């Protein structure tokens, strides 16, 4: 399919940036997670980044560590995640869906089989957090064989060789890291360096989404102004879940308010 | 792109977030440079000799083997400053940190021995040391935690995931992914992403080099086999390295069998796990059917980790080294036997290696064999554990 390409073309036609929330699948349970995700979409999410709970999420800060723990407390498994993904796609045909994976969950039972299952349920992209471009060959090859975009990470101080590799190897969108470190709303990244954004465009990279530490509407606006196609926010979204565990109705209302505000910031 | 091969056959690699690749490349370059630098080598050798007490003895153990055709020597890493082999490689890694201009050290620890080793090297060499330790391990290792604090290290409990060693490993990498510009990650074993399996081997290889010189001096020939316990793989690869090209010399690694392989309560991924990708490496690991990283178990905390260094997986795959397991009860018997017959209190980790050598002897007592066990550490730390278990019996 061409869900990211179609989205970016539509957004470009509206002179508009993408707002893309991250949540952990099955946090804090399967049924509530499904309701959360429908809320994110209704409030104006342009695409989703969805985490499969993993025992050892070494690119995540405490907020998302805790999301993983909550999902495990609910007994959430990768198979259940794939069931959820099929249902999400069945409800929402066009929204791009990206997974945030750790390598062992993609590898352990067969790389090709993993990407085939992604294709079957209608996932659009897979970002494997602990597979750098240097180790990416079998992952990106399997992704492309199954019409899945492999997402690569452009660190803020990427050299020319890395930019060329990320531009060549990636599809769907290019992940532009706001800073070093791990996920977390408590640590704000930098503005996208004009040089990176421009170099990525020079090398015909997939459109850039800025992520890490994006927690306010102003940051979304700033990312788009700098020439990124949009912004990803995770910890800020997950914090609303964490804050409202005992109040599922309020949780949805707060997620709606937040996503609406973040999406509004992306409009020209 | 790298200067050295990150793989041992299919095993190893650099499975870290993109943000950490410059840190690994920087470390590899500094290592390659250091290895060619006579001044670095001389500094390292001086610390090993005058601070750590190398060379360590090679002790012939006659009482244990009486009435058999086994001749057994123990390589006495228990006599190294700090009481375990870990001191060798922490001194080398501290010197690399300084070479790169780093002022801070991060380390993971489970049993606490690596934490103590990192702390002592950091105290000596003027580095600010922080140590990640799973909260469950903190609770179990008050003595080591106190030692680390006495040596000026900051000990940071890790409450995420299973609150044990693998979780401390994750947290160390999380920290480094934000702090690499100023901090060096002093990984505690011959595992994790390249270049750590290579660096740790090279900074432990004096174990095997000395053993070779000492056995040639005393016996006029190489051992029939060298035997070492395998937690993450450092003491074993340090013993094995200099013998790899001596094709006649058996290399035997001993994984912890815990309560028994059949119970699933063990730490023997090389022979009983499945290849996965975790902690920056492709290696055999204990994992659930779905690929979550599993809980390992051993009586000995030093061996209690669900994976193993990639060079061991490779040496196994090509048949150059053989790997076996030893249960808690076998290790306990070896511990008691060494105390009573040789007056040496071995680490329960090392007791796994000794137990296997005792088995080799006892199973075939008229087989002529010259064996070296790497006695990776002393067992003062284990006396209450052994006391408490033997309180029942
Ligand atoms: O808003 P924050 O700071 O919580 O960031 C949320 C990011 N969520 S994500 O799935 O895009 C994401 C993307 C990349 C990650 O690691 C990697 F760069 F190493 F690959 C981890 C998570
Ligand atoms: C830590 C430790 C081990 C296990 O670690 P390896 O890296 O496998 O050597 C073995 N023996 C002792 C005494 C230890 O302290
Ligand atoms: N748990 C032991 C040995 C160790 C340190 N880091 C490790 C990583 C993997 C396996 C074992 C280890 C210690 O802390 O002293
Ligand atoms: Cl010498
Ligand atoms: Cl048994
Ligand atoms: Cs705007
Ligand atoms: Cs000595
Ligand atoms: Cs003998
Ligand atoms: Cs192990």
């Amino acid at each position: 399919m061409e869900r990211y390409e179609n989205l970016f073309a539509q957004l470009n036609d509206r002179r508009e940036g993408a707002f893309v929330p991250f949540v952990t699948l099955g946090d804090p349970g399967i049924e509530q997670s499904l309701k959360i995700i429908d809320t994110l979409i209704d409030a104006g999410a342009d695409a989703l980044e969805l985490g499969v709970p993993f025992s050892d999420p070494l690119a995540d800060g405490p907020t998302i560590q805790n999301a993983n723990l909550r999902a495990f407390a609910a007994g959430v498994t990768p198979a259940q995640c794939f069931e959820m993904l099929a249902l999400i796609r069945e409800k929402h045909p066009t929204i791009p869906i990206g997974l945030l994976m750790y390598a062992n969950l993609v590898f352990n039972n067969g790389i090709d089989a993993f990407y085939a299952r992604c294709e079957q349920v209608g996932v659009d992209s897979v970002l494997v957090a602990d597979v750098p471009v240097e180790e990416s060959a079998p992952f990106r090859q399997a992704a492309l064989r199954h019409n899945i975009a492999p997402i690569f990470i452009c660190p803020p101080n990427a050299d020319d060789d890395l930019l060329r590799q990320v531009a060549s190897y990636g599809r769907g969108y290019t992940y532009l890291l706001s800073r070093s470190g791990v996920t977390g709303a408590e640590n704000r990244g930098a503005l996208p360096l004009h040089h990176l954004i421009e170099k990525l465009k020079e090398y015909h990279a997939a459109p850039a989404l800025q992520g890490f530490g994006i927690s306010s509407p102003e940051q979304v606006s700033a990312a788009v102004r700098a020439g990124a196609a949009g912004a990803i926010s995770g910890s800020a979204i997950v914090k609303i879940i964490e804050k409202n565990l005992a109040s599922p109705k309020q949780m949805l209302a707060e997620l709606r308010s937040f996503v609406s505000a973040m999406k509004a910031a992306s409009r020209a | 792109t790298t200067l050295l091969n990150p793989y041992f056959g299919e095993f190893g690699g650099m499975y870290v977030p993109q943000i950490l690749m410059p840190a690994l490349n920087q470390l590899e370059e500094a290592f390659v440079s250091a290895q060619k630098d006579p001044e670095f080598q001389a500094q390292f050798a001086d610390l090993l000799k005058n601070y750590a007490g190398r060379p360590t003895a090679l002790t012939k153990c006659q009482n244990i083997t009486a009435g058999t055709r086994t001749t057994l020597y123990l390589k006495r890493e228990d006599l190294l400053h700090g009481g375990a082999h870990k001191t060798n490689q922490v001194l080398g890694q501290a010197l690399l940190a300084k070479r790169m201009g780093k002022s801070e050290i991060i380390a993971e620890t489970g049993a606490g021995q690596h934490g103590v080793a990192s702390a002592l090297a950091s105290a000596l060499l003027g580095l600010k040391c922080r140590i990640y330790m799973g909260a469950k391990d903190v609770e179990r290792q008050s003595p080591n935690v106190f030692r680390m604090r006495l040596m000026g290290a900051e000990v940071i409990p890790v409450h995420s995931g299973s609150a044990t060693l693998k979780d401390a490993c994750n947290e160390a990498l999380r920290d480094w992914s934000g702090s690499y510009e100023t901090a060096h990650y002093m990984l505690g074993t011959a595992a994790g992403p390249h270049p750590y399996p290579t660096i740790v081997r090279e900074f432990q290889r004096m174990i095997g080099e000395e053993t070779k010189a000492q056995i040639l001096d005393k016996e006029g020939r190489l051992p029939d086999a060298v035997i070492a316990c395998v937690g993450g793989g450092s003491n074993a690869i340090g013993m094995f390295a200099d013998f790899i090209n001596d094709t006649s010399v058996g290399l035997i690694g001993v994984e912890p069998g815990g309560h028994g392989i059949e119970t699933g309560e063990h730490g023997a991924p090389l022979k009983h796990g499945r290849v996965g990708i975790y902690f920056g490496m492709k290696a055999p690991m204990m994992q659930t059917a779905d690929g979550q990283i599993e809980e390992s178990y051993s009586i000995s905390a030093g061996l209690d980790f669900p994976s193993v260094g990639p060079q061991h997986a490779y040496l196994n795959s090509i048949g150059r080294a053989d790997y076996v397991s030893i249960t808690d009860d076998e290790a306990l018997e070896a511990f008691k036997t060494l105390c009573r017959h040789e007056g040496i209190i071995p680490a329960l980790e090392s007791s796994h290696a000794l137990a296997h050598a005792l088995k080799m002897m006892r199973e075939q007592p008229e087989k002529e064999q010259l064996l070296v066990v790497n006695l990776s550490g002393r067992g003062d730390k284990d006396i209450f554990t052994v006391h408490d278990i033997l309180k029942a019996r």
